[PDB]
């Protein structure tokens, strides 16, 4: 009976696993040496990286014995891959309305100027200092566009079980996100006003912020994937994290159009 | 299919299940590169059978001493709910049937025979 | 080329924990832990040095 | 060598059982602190002028937000939300386990951190000033100057984003994890007001994080986020932190609802009344608790037709509310009632607490009536005679009604009906007065007040000193109960009908209950549900 | 049986690759190059510099605030200080 | 592994002659920790 | 019974252990506060300064104002 | 709704005129006292046949019980005795009150 | 007007919409009162009589409502829309501005209240300002009512209606008077605009409410009516 | 018509958000209809026709705004 050497349920059994007691230790020591950072302690500057690297070394760890895990054991059964996504997509929606705050933040700052702004929410001599609708930023967005639409060719082929072409589609996808994050660290330097200057700016930045570190975490997915594909541990059912970066990039993109309506036409 | 089912029924132990493997430079197949439960569940899906139970019971068919209803049970103790006559009767009540006794409904009066697809020990 | 279904038959022989399964992981966690409770006992100063108002000259 | 297996059943161990009694703990020993706190705090006010200290106002200011936030972030929500749950949801639902074991596992462990960081801030030359609610302008680097606040805030910032990272794994395993045959519209109510407070928390509470951070960049970055001369408006600060503050206690009273439409029946031995019709009420409170915020902004100054649009809606809050009281109080009656039961008593004390201060929440709803008590002990005595009447009432139910199944112990009924007598009693002369404080028109969060409130602050004084006691026989008697090896039987809470014979029943009626957990053994396996339910599809 | 479904299957996402492919190599790049051209000509345009402005209304009282010194050097730079653009 | 519980869950062995002190003990300290907390911000004044 | 008794004796016994009390809680200058606000017509409808007034209104009364020591 | 008040007092009577197990007596006897509908003559007489039927005694004295405890003043509980003594002496019943 | 000792009610003033504001407080504690005793009631006569030594049998079978649920609904929303009415016919009457005549200044930075009277600019170029203060606890007039004084106390003329302007340049303050019932927010940067109407002539009490850091309890408010001449003597006397 | 065009660059973001619900709405009606065409992929399609039109409109409102006399 080859049933009565296995259990009755389909879910996984973890035991062990020290990797979040350490996970939250390495957070509150990240903490720790950000305050003490940010009121400019002597001794700050190898703590933090320090702690940083402890960080990187864990949840590095944490994601290979996870992998594994989902590779060998053979745990993701329907059931399961099925409740990741709904769990990945209950995430993308905490992360919408996460940004929700920023976005509520930029309305109230820009609709209801104070009076000491010349009752124009553009500043006085500022405003000519803006950023054109039509630039490089504009060349960045075409190229977001351009890399989705090749990352949805690359996925269409995948499905269509091709090799060279879904990875020829992935490098294309790379290599323009990596030109696209260039170019924004390009405005970046350039940027006419700084956070500090006004709330314009600060609230510019502090949208801007969110989008590069969402798109960072895009880019070592994508990364991390094609090491996976490489690797030859990648089949044709067995590819939830595929499905999960396409939409979350699809969701990232949107969110970016979003951005780019609002901040760098009604702002302009 | 059939080769399946007969790969499915020819095994001695959990160790034995493994997938053949892909080739180098296409992409692979599951049929090929499954490993763990995942495999066991894909094969006792395509045999045609149920890797476990997950069939709920059937609310007709009144429960009787000489032909009591049956269900499936995995464990000595297979715990279930009764609703009674169809959807609607009464409130779900839950209850435990022990080795091949008889649990009658409080409300209804439905016994609930048990077996056991498996060796005690 | 395709070693996994190998290196596969060849892990789940043992009984290891997933985290300890793979040979030569051991090695990156020893001194892993040591750095941590060497950042700990630093810790435990700055947090005493933050506490009692002072700085080191 | 125990000690390896020690530390891999309780530190290396993820399964949703040997968690829950460490949340259990862990509350425990934030509110002895935070009721420590708040009777030294209390115990200041007994008479006018400075007592027992040197006029600190700092200090007091202090003890004031660590008691409110300790209190608050603490005590009640790790305690109560996920503490109740992860143990129990996966019981009713019909699963093994949780959908993500490992997440669980992190989610706890980052509270303690937070627990010394906030000490350790609450420890510095100045400490956090601006109150449970801080403050931009207040918090400004103009008034602190130390890292002091910066710390409270960031413990509040991680304890947010642990609590969202411990509600992502509840919603899929009550989602996906649902037994064959139980659908969504059959679950338990319990399960379904969990569920509510785990969806409204993790769609607000990122507001919060973005806020909060935004804020505190002003002390780093020099940000003219809410700077007066910088452009920014701190009444935009305001509703942010009242878009999440409003629905906070009804996320953490929605729980005490389940845990009480829970003790109702099977003390009374009678099914619940109308289930479908508290449950889609319930869904109406937890839809409407978003759109009014601006309730707590009421003498700011806004505009004439916002007042109005977000002060007549603060009334409808209250009718779905009635009607559950009204349908609890209909299934008090005509079933058999123990009433002897502590559980029952909890139960019992909470209805009428919580609906007279459901009619002081009422009284105060108004812009035309918030004028006159916004910013006064009559707030004070309102949320507080809602928060401990109804939080902690529904945490000590909970624990006195499954305390043998997260062990296998007795306690003692006498101590325990005696300490919650005690119990009843202070909190109720304690809030008590301070109702006609804040009626006769004095403010709250001051040290000193003028001279003509004395006596009803001394009648507040001697009820603090009883709630002392209280906990002290609360301590007690759970020490007794954990060591006392009083044994439980499966299901403690069923008993033989008006017509079952003594060697009828006890030989063909065992092992029947109204919900699974008391089908199995009062200390449940490390693996339940080998086989899946399954009901009468 | 299985084939049929996984023919069809495959021939369909085959197709659609093929589409896509036509997609990226057909109109996308079209459209990047002309982008590209049109933000060199821009970026060409205004190589006159001339970023230097001062005694026409000079701080406006809200630039650069300083209430916490800032962590890196000193503590009168930032991060992306620039000896061109960014000026005081 | 099948082990049956003994209904025993109290993350530390508990009887009634000495472990009695240490709880007590901690359930002072644990109490007392806001008076210290209190002393220290009058410490140099 | 017993525990709000013993609450009630403990809260008295540490009570004594309290700051000194300001000046201003002495009969006399509690009544010459009453006889004060009552020239300045200091709530005068049913308070400081009624027709009758056989009330106290600013004085606690008891331990509250006692007598000049 | 479902059945109304008569009509289970009907039911109820044809059920217990065919009842051969001590469960399934007990469960609609159960079931008979929670309509607030207070049985009727031939429905209390049935029901003391089935018991008799099924071979249990204490059921009998207990019928008589759970009827004292759910009619509201003692006046009605006298009429039934009244009317119900002989079937009691018929079939050797003692009350609880004579009992002990 | 002022505090007293073991008080119940709110206290005796004099303000137009304070008289307001108390009937409708009556009104909706007359409202009130009704559903707690009779809430109270039934949760107590329901398990009184109901114990189970008194009540072995339960009538289980009673899970629906037919009508109940329906009144349920309606009879407390009825006394919701009877109580919101007057509330809102209140507020409307309040909203609106009357014919303004004066208005009074009070800026204050941090434990301490400035008042300014700056409507009667004249060829004397001399606006009156001062500063209300905390008086010491030692220095107090002999019968004086400690926490509750200011040196500088504020003067208005009674009868006169004034748009008072309220504003502040440091952390927010609030601007409360229980007897007056008017009460706003010192928000730094803006401005906000209140009136005021005093009938009778006497010394009214009132603080802030809204946390200002270590002595938010350090500024108490006094503003007491004069008549007009009393009012003109003050003014012409600075 | 030398007036319509006037109210059609008027008020650009309420005509603009107008095309773009029609636009998504358009796609999800005719997207929803194939076998071989999860929600997810069919809802990726629409927002890639939305975004392409977005560009569109975006080059051609910019093209025109140039009209300012
Ligand atoms: C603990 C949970 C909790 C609950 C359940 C409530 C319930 C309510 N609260 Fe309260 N509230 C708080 C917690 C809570 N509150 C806290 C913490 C604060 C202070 C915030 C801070 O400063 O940090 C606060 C403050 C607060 C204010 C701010 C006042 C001020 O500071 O200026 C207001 C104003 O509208 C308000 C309103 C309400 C209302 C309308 C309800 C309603 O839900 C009540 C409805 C219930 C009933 C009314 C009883 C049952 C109904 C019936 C019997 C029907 C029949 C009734 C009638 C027709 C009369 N609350
Ligand atoms: C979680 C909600 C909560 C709870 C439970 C409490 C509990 C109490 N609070 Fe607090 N309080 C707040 C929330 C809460 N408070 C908030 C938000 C503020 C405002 C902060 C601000 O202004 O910044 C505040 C502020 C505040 C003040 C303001 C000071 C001032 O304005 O002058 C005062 C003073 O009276 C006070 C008193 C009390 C008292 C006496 C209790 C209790 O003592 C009443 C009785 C309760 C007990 C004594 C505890 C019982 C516990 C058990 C028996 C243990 C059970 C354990 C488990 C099994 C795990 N509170
Ligand atoms: C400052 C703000 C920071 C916010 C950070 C947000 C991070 C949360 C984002 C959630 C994404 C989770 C992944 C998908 C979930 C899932 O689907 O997991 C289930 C899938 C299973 O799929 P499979 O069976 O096909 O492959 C089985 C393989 N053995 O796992 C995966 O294989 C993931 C596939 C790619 C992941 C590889 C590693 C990528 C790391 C990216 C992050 C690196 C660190 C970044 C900085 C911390
Ligand atoms: C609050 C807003 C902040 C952003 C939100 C993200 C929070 C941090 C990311 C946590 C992952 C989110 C869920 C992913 C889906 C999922 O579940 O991944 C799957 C696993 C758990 O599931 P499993 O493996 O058991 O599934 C079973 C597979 N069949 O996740 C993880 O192991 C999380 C990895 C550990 C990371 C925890 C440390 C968090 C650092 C926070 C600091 C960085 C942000 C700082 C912001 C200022
Ligand atoms: C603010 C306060 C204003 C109050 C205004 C409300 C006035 C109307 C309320 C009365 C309606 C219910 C009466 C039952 C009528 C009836 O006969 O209903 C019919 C049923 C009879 O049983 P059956 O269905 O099995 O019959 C089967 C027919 N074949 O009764 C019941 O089941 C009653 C069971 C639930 C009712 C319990 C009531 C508990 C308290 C209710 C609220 C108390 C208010 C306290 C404050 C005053
Ligand atoms: C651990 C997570 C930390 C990052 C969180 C990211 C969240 C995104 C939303 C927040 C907005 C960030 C924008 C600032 C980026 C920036 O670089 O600010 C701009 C300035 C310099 O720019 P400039 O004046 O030269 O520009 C004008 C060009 N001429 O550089 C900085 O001040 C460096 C510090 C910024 C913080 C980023 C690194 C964080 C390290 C410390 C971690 C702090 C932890 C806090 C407690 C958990
Ligand atoms: Cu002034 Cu608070
Ligand atoms: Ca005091
Ligand atoms: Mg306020
Ligand atoms: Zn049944």
């Amino acid at each position: 009976n080859l049933s009565t050497k296995f259990q009755g349920h389909p879910y996984h059994i973890v035991s062990a696993s020290p990797w979040p007691f350490f996970l939250s230790v390495v957070l509150f020591f990240n903490c720790l040496a950000a305050t003490l950072y940010l009121h400019g302690y002597k001794h700050s500057s190898v703590f933090f990286g320090i702690s940083f690297l402890g960080l990187l070394a864990t949840m590095y760890l944490w994601f290979r014995d996870m992998s594994t895990e989902a590779n060998i054991h053979g745990a993701h059964t329907k059931a399961v891959t099925k409740g990741l996504k709904i769990g990945f997509m209950l995430f993308l929606i905490s992360e919408t309305f996460l940004f929700a705050s920023i976005f509520w933040a930029f309305f109230h700052s820009s609709l209801s100027p104070t009076f000491e702004l010349g009752a124009v929410w553009p500043p006085v001599g500022i405003a000519d200092k803006t950023i054109d609708p039509l630039e490089v930023p504009l060349l960045n967005t075409v190229i977001l566009l351009t890399s989705g639409a090749s990352l949805t060719y690359a996925h269409y082929s995948l499905i269509a079980r091709n090799r060279e072409n879904a990875l020829k589609g992935l490098y294309m996808t790379i290599a323009l996100s990596f030109l696209f994050l260039g170019g924004q660290a390009y405005e970046y330097w350039n940027a006419p006003f700084t956070i500090s200057d006004s709330v314009y700016g600060a609230s510019f930045y502090f949208a801007t912020g969110l989008h590069g570190i969402h798109i960072i975490v895009g880019t070592i997915l994508l990364l991390a994937a094609t090491y996976n594909i490489y690797t030859y541990h990648l089949t044709n059912t067995h590819h939830n994290g595929f499905e999960c970066g396409i939409y979350y990039w699809h969701f990232c993109d949107v969110v970016w159009l979003f951005l780019y309506l609002t901040i760098y036409i009604w702002g302009s | 299919v059939k080769a399946a089912a007969q790969e499915l029924a020819n095994a001695k132990e959990p160790s034995d299940l493994i997938g053949p493997g892909g080739r180098d430079g296409e992409v692979p197949t599951d049929l090929e590169q499954a490993t763990g439960l995942e495999r066991y569940e894909l094969l006792s899906e395509l045999s045609g059978r149920d890797a476990f139970d997950m069939k709920p019971l059937d609310a007709s068919r009144k429960g009787t001493l000489t032909d009591p209803i049956m269900v499936t049970s995995l464990d000595p103790y297979r715990h279930i709910g009764c609703t009674g006559s169809p959807s609607g009767s009464h409130n779900l009540i839950w209850m435990t049937v022990y080795k091949d006794k008889l649990r009658r409904c409080p409300e209804c009066g439905s016994v609930y025979k048990l077996k056991f697809m498996g060796d005690p020990n | 080329k395709n070693t996994i279904v190998q290196q596969q038959r060849f892990l789940q022989s043992i009984h290891k924990p997933t985290y300890l399964q793979r040979p030569g992981s051991f090695a990156l966690v020893y001194p892993y832990y040591a750095v941590m409770a060497g950042l700990g006992l630093y810790s435990l100063y700055a947090s005493g040095r933050v506490i009692f108002g002072k700085k080191d000259a | 060598n125990s000690w390896w297996t020690y530390v891999n059943r309780w530190i290396f161990s993820t399964n949703a059982k040997d968690i829950a009694i460490l949340y259990l703990l862990f509350g425990l020993v934030s509110g002895i602190i935070g009721s420590v706190f708040s009777f030294i705090i209390r115990m200041e006010l007994s008479a006018p002028g400075s007592q027992f200290l040197s006029g600190n106002g700092q200090l007091y200011n202090v003890a004031i937000s660590a008691h409110g936030i300790l209190m608050i972030f603490f005590f009640i929500i790790p305690a109560l939300f996920g503490a109740f749950g992860n143990y129990l949801v996966p019981l009713m639902i019909g699963a093994p386990d949780v959908a993500y074991p490992r997440v669980n596992n992190f989610t706890f462990w980052l509270l303690p951190p937070a627990l010394m960081l906030l000490l350790i801030s609450a420890l510095t030359e100045e400490g956090p000033g601006g109150g449970w609610t801080v403050y931009p302008p207040l918090s400004s680097i103009t008034s602190h100057s130390g890292p002091a606040i910066d710390l409270a805030i960031l413990s509040l910032q991680l304890t947010g984003i642990s609590s969202t990272l411990g509600s992502v794994n509840l919603i899929a395993t009550m989602i996906n994890m649902r037994a064959p045959g139980l659908s969504l519209y059959q679950m338990p109510l319990f399960a379904w007001a969990i569920m509510i407070t785990s969806i409204l928390l993790l769609l607000t509470l990122p507001v919060l994080a973005g806020g909060l951070f935004m804020l505190f960049s002003d002390r780093n970055l020099n940000t003219s986020f809410y700077a007066p001369e910088g452009g920014g408006d701190p009444v935009l600060y305001q509703h942010l932190f009242w878009f999440f503050g409003h629905p906070e206690v009804y996320i953490l009273i929605m729980p005490a609802f389940g845990v009480v439409s829970h003790i109702i029946p099977s003390l009374a031995h009678k099914p619940i009344f109308g289930k479908e019709g508290m449950l889609w009420a319930m869904l109406s409170i937890a839809l409407l608790g978003l759109m009014v915020w601006s309730h707590h902004l009421f003498t700011v100054g806004l505009d004439v037709d916002t007042r109005a649009y977000f002060s007549a809606a603060t009334m409808v809050i209250a009718i779905p509310t009635g009607i559950k009281i009204f349908s609890w109080l209909a299934t008090l009656t005509g079933g058999a009632i123990q009433w002897s039961r502590v559980p029952m008593l909890y139960a019992i004390g909470f209805l009428i607490l919580f609906t007279i201060g459901g009619l002081t929440g009422v009284i105060l709803s108004n812009s035309v009536l918030d004028i006159a008590f916004h910013d006064t002990y009559f707030v004070v005595a309102h949320f507080h005679y809602v928060l401990s009447m109804g939080a902690l009432f529904g945490l000590c139910g909970a624990y006195y009604y499954w305390s043998p199944k997260m062990f296998g112990l007795m306690y003692n009924e006498t101590l325990a009906s005696i300490q919650f007598w005690i119990l009843f009693i202070g909190v109720n002369i304690v809030f008590g007065p301070q109702h006609f404080l804040g009626l006769n028109g004095m403010p709250r969060r001051i040290p000193d007040y003028p001279e003509a409130f004395v006596g009803w602050n001394f009648v507040s004084s001697i009820g603090s000193v009883i709630s002392i006691l209280s906990l002290f026989l609360f301590m007690y008697v759970m020490y007794d109960q954990f060591t006392s090896n009083r044994v439980v039987k499966t299901n403690p809470y069923l008993i033989p009908s008006y017509f079952d014979d003594n060697v009828i029943f006890v030989n063909e009626k065992l092992g029947v209950a109204q919900s699974i957990e008391w089908l199995l053994h009062s200390p449940v396996h490390e693996h339940a549900f080998n086989t899946l339910p399954t009901k009468s599809i | 049986n299985w084939l049929e479904e996984v023919q069809a299957e495959e021939e369909h996402a085959k197709r659609s690759s093929e589409f896509w492919k036509k997609v990226t190599y057909y109109i996308g790049g079209p459209a990047l190059i002309l982008a590209s051209a049109n933000a060199y000509y821009i970026y060409c345009k205004h190589q006159e510099h001339a970023k230097h402005v001062e005694d026409t209304d000079p701080g406006y009282s809200f630039e650069n605030l300083r209430f916490k010194k800032y962590p890196w050097g000193d503590g009168s730079k930032t991060l992306f200080w620039n000896d061109k653009v960014n000026h005081l | 592994s099948a082990p049956k519980p003994g209904s025993t869950i109290p993350f530390y062995i508990n009887k009634k002659p000495l472990p009695t002190l240490l709880y007590f003990g901690t359930f002072g300290v644990i109490f007392s920790i806001p008076f210290i907390v209190v002393k220290y911000h009058n410490r140099n004044l | 019974v017993a525990g709000l008794t013993i609450g009630v004796v403990l809260f008295g016994l540490i009570r004594t252990q309290a700051a000194p009390s300001p000046r201003t809680m002495t009969r006399e200058w509690q009544e010459k506060s009453n006889e004060y606000m009552k020239e300045n017509k200091i709530n005068p409808i049913s308070g400081e300064a009624s027709e009758g007034f056989k009330g106290r209104g600013q004085i606690s009364g008891g331990i509250f104002s006692p007598s000049e020591k | 709704h479902g059945v109304s008040l008569e009509e289970i007092n009907t039911k109820y009577n044809d059920f217990f005129s065919n009842v051969q197990d001590q469960f399934e007596l007990q469960r609609g006897l159960n079931n008979c006292f929670a309509y607030d509908i207070v049985p009727s003559s031939d429905v209390i007489e049935q029901a003391l046949r089935a018991a008799r039927r099924v071979n249990d005694f204490p059921t009998a004295v207990r019928i008589f019980e759970g009827i004292k405890v759910k009619l509201p003043t003692k006046e009605q509980y006298q009429a039934y005795v009244k009317e119900l003594k002989p079937v009691c002496n018929e079939l050797g019943i003692v009350l609880k009150e004579d009992l002990f | 007007d002022a505090p007293s000792s073991w008080a119940l009610y709110f206290q005796d003033g004099a303000s137009p919409s304070y008289l307001g504001v108390t009937h409708l407080n009556d009104y909706l504690m007359f409202y009130l009162t009704f559903i707690f005793i009779g809430v109270i009631y039934a949760i107590c006569k329901a398990v009184i009589e109901y114990n189970y030594n008194s009540h072995p049998i339960a009538a289980k079978y009673t899970t629906h409502g037919s009508i109940v649920e329906f009144i349920w609904t309606l009879i407390p929303a009825l006394i919701l829309i009877l109580v919101a009415l007057p509330s809102f016919k209140l507020l409307y009457l309040l909203d609106e501005v009357q014919k303004p005549s004066m208005t009074v200044k009070a800026i204050g930075r941090q434990w301490f209240w400035t008042y300014e009277l700056n409507d009667f600019v004249t060829n004397e170029n001399e606006p009156v300002s001062f500063d209300s203060y905390m008086v010491p606890e030692e220095d107090l007039e002999e019968g004086s009512l400690r926490q509750l004084e200011v040196d500088n106390r504020l003067v208005l003329p009674i009868d006169t209606r004034i748009r008072l302007i309220l504003t502040s340049g440091d952390v927010i303050h609030s601007w409360a008077v229980p007897s007056l019932g008017i009460k706003c927010d010192c928000i730094p940067g803006r401005l906000n605009q209140v009136s005021l109407s005093i009938d009778r002539e006497g010394l009214f009490y009132g603080q802030c409410s809204e946390l200002c850091g270590v002595l938010h309890s350090s500024m108490p408010i006094v503003v007491q009516g004069v008549s007009l001449e009393d009012f003109l003597a003050w003014l012409e006397e600075n | 018509n030398q007036r319509a065009l006037y109210y059609f660059n008027e008020h650009k973001w309420p005509i603009i958000l107008g095309t773009w619900a029609s636009t998504m709405g358009l796609s999800l009606y005719a997207a929803s209809r194939n076998r071989y065409d999860t929600a997810p992929q069919k809802l990726i399609q629409a927002r890639m026709y939305a975004q392409g039109v977005t560009v569109v409109v975006l080059l051609g409102s910019v093209y025109l705004s140039t009209l300012a006399n």
